[PDB]
């Protein structure tokens, strides 16, 4: 009834992140009863002011989301967030496009609810510090700061792809992220590129707070190193303007409530 | 295998100010190039880059898929895909001399600017 403390009393600091043990959803449902059809939760404690839609960008890695779900969900709670969590399933067979299913996620997870912030995550990337709060800040948030893949270190400043957390007014700030990455690499860099240009600077947790391990797999011959990625960050200045939130286009597919989360397939085209 | 920034630093230190780019500015090139990945190939538009600077059979070493191009370096594409470094560099430096940096196109976007945290002060 009264607005959710600044820190939340349930934390507990460190965690133990492993996946050898395999997942039964089922089981992560169970105990989760109070994420409701969707992958919703409201804290009925206290008010959240942090209405977090979740964006996870996917395709054919049910295996890393079931881990993800298993212990993203917990802590999320745990961090009184009134969240909703949405992964964005790319159809087809173009390369992968990260930034653009971003983008969608956005789209539709706001036609279900109030959204304020939203934090973009990859299926594989697990937070072992329930201290880095998955939300927004004063200005863009990069979360995935300290990656096992990486030393438990950022490996460098420019550094935004992972996970991060945007304000509604700073991704539309920004005309959102772009749509023209197909492949590997870039992207993120792009949307560093655009913060910048913005006049924001990035925030992130400490270096032991944001700890945070990932799922190594077998490289995906569907997102292979994109080519002109070197060309394309080069001029972020010029076509953040032009591809965006404003050219975004896309055909919804299908849309699937499971009770842990809204999981949307969209045609997002081809390689124009 | 995955080097560690450091790792990377202390071996390629012979190619430090060769042909005007410094430690600092290979260690963020090479973070950018190849993740620091001994091991790293990539094939797209018929050709492949290999190891840690992402050498290409076009032109520079030669490889089974691409039987005969100049092989520049004169040493088989394998030989980059170790974790022995010193025929990568001497290799990396015949480009270097030959073609310049501008054959990595990591370089000019991600490395023009905040190199110091590119540094590495362990000894
Ligand atoms: C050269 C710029 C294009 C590119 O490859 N950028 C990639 C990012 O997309 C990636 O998130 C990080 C971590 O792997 O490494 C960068 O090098
Ligand atoms: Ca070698």
């Amino acid at each position: 009834l009264t607005a959710c403390p600044e820190e939340s009393p349930l934390l507990v600091g460190p965690m133990l992140i492993e996946f050898n043990i395999p997942v039964d959803l089922k089981l992560v449902e169970q105990q989760n009863p109070k994420v409701k059809l969707g992958g919703r939760y409201t804290p009925m404690d206290c008010i959240s002011p942090h209405k977090v839609a979740i964006i996870i960008p996917f395709r054919n890695r049910q295996e890393h989301l079931k881990y993800w779900l298993y212990y993203l969900h917990p802590i999320l709670q745990r961090q009184q967030l009134d969240y909703g969590i949405y992964v964005i399933n790319q159809a087809g067979e173009s390369m992968f496009n990260r930034a653009k299913l971003l983008n969608v996620g956005f789209k539709e997870a706001l036609k279900d609810y109030d959204y304020n912030c939203f934090v973009f995550s990859d299926v594989d990337l697990i937070p072992m510090n329930d201290h880095n709060t998955y939300r927004c800040f004063s200005q863009p948030r990069h979360i995935s700061v300290a990656m096992d893949k990486f030393g438990f270190s950022l490996p460098y400043v420019q550094y935004f792809g992972g996970v991060s957390a945007l304000s509604k007014q700073q991704f539309l700030s920004i005309n959102g992220f772009p749509n023209n990455y197909w492949g590997w690499g870039g992207e993120d860099d792009d949307i560093y590129n655009r913060l910048a240009f913005r006049g924001m600077s990035v925030s992130r947790p400490n270096a032991v707070i944001g700890k945070c391990r990932m799922i190594r797999h077998s490289r995906d011959k569907k997102n292979e190193p994109n080519p002109q990625r070197f060309d394309r960050i080069a001029h972020t200045k010029e076509t953040m303007l032009s591809d965006g939130l404003n050219s975004l286009t896309y055909m919804v597919l299908e849309v699937q409530r499971y009770p842990l989360y809204t999981k949307i397939t969209v045609d997002i085209g081809t390689p124009s | 295998t995955e080097l560690t920034k450091c790792k990377v630093s202390h071996a390629i230190k012979d190619i430090d100010g060769y042909q005007g780019i410094s430690l600092l500015e290979w260690a963020c090139v090479l973070f950018h190039t190849s993740g620091y990945d001994t091991q790293a190939v990539v094939n797209d538009n018929g050709s492949t880059e290999y190891g840690l600077f992402q050498i290409s059979d076009r032109f520079w070493c030669k490889s089974s898929e691409f039987p005969e191009s100049e092989n520049i370096c004169g040493i088989s594409c394998d030989k980059l895909l170790d974790d022995e470094l010193d025929d990568d560099i001497a290799c990396a430096k015949k480009i270097l001399a030959i073609k310049g940096i501008d054959y990595w196109k990591a370089y000019k976007p991600m490395c023009s600017e905040k190199l110091e945290q590119w540094r590495c002060e362990k000894p």
